[PDB]
């Protein structure tokens, strides 16, 4: 819910 | 048909089983493995940063197991990378709030930690007993229910896959896949007569977005703590 985890997310889906 | 919905209950909870970070077996046998006093102490010795930090590692994995999770949904990699973060960023923390509840031991009011059980007071060093006691009241709630692994399985897939999520491109995709899984978890629900659980469970967007929010918080300032 904010541009951290987004970070966490796009790392982890590539 | 009812065979292909009996099919994506069993690929839904075969992937949860897959991407669940600890089997629910583990916890179980480990229920007996409590913190000392000194172990206790221990933690409680620590520092706010050091605490958090570990904590907010810790969140981190979950995190990426939950993006694990999402990927061996089927429909979910056919999705855009746009819907793909969206939904795992609205839905993610909430998942691990889920999960959460399988390390939770309401008999002793324990968790799982680092290869042990202890109770809330190991976290003392976090300084948000506010935040703690209201995870850990959530995850006494979500015991309470016995809340099933193939009921976290579905219930967690539901909640990442939401087609009112602002942001999506794709909605119509979404929708079907959540009509799906809903398809799924209502035929479950029905076998087990388990229908009227999901009245039951308690709200956890506001935990969720907290954690979220501190896991960002360290992420930023960083720079101003130890390696
Ligand atoms: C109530 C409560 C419920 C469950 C847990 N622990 C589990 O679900 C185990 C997991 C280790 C798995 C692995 O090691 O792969 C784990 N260990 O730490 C954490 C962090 C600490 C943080 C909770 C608070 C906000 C209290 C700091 C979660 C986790 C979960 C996966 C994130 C805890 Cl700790 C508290």
């Amino acid at each position: 819910t904010n541009m951290g985890l987004e970070a966490i997310i796009r790392k982890a889906l590539m | 048909s009812l065979t292909e919905i009996e099919h994506l209950v069993q690929s839904v909870c075969k992937s949860y089983r897959e991407t669940c970070q600890l089997r629910l077996e583990d916890l179980l046998r480990q229920r007996s493995n409590i913190f000392s006093r000194e172990e206790v102490t221990g933690y409680q010795r620590k520092s706010m940063w050091e605490m958090w930090e570990r904590c907010a590692h810790h969140l981190t994995e979950a995190i990426q197991y939950v993006v694990e999770f999402a990927k061996r949904l089927s429909g979910f990699m056919e999705l855009c990378q746009n819907d793909q973060i969206v939904l795992l960023k609205a839905g993610a923390m909430e998942v691990v709030l889920v999960r959460m509840c399988r390390a939770y031991n309401a008999d002793n009011r324990t968790v799982f930690f680092e290869g042990k059980y202890g109770g809330m007071e190991l976290f003392r060093a976090l300084g948000c007993s506010e935040l703690i006691s209201s995870i850990f009241d959530f995850s006494h709630s979500l015991s309470a229910l016995h809340f099933s692994e193939d009921e976290i399985a579905l219930y967690t897939a539901l909640v990442l896959i939401n087609a009112h999520r602002p942001g999506l491109q794709e909605k119509r995709k979404v929708e079907q896949l959540q009509y799906n899984l809903e398809l799924a978890f209502h035929h479950h629900l029905c076998k087990t007569h388990r229908q009227s659980i999901l009245a039951k469970l308690p709200p956890a967007g506001k935990l969720a977005s907290l954690c979220s929010q501190h896991v960002e918080r360290l992420q930023i300032f960083q720079h101003l703590h130890p390696i």
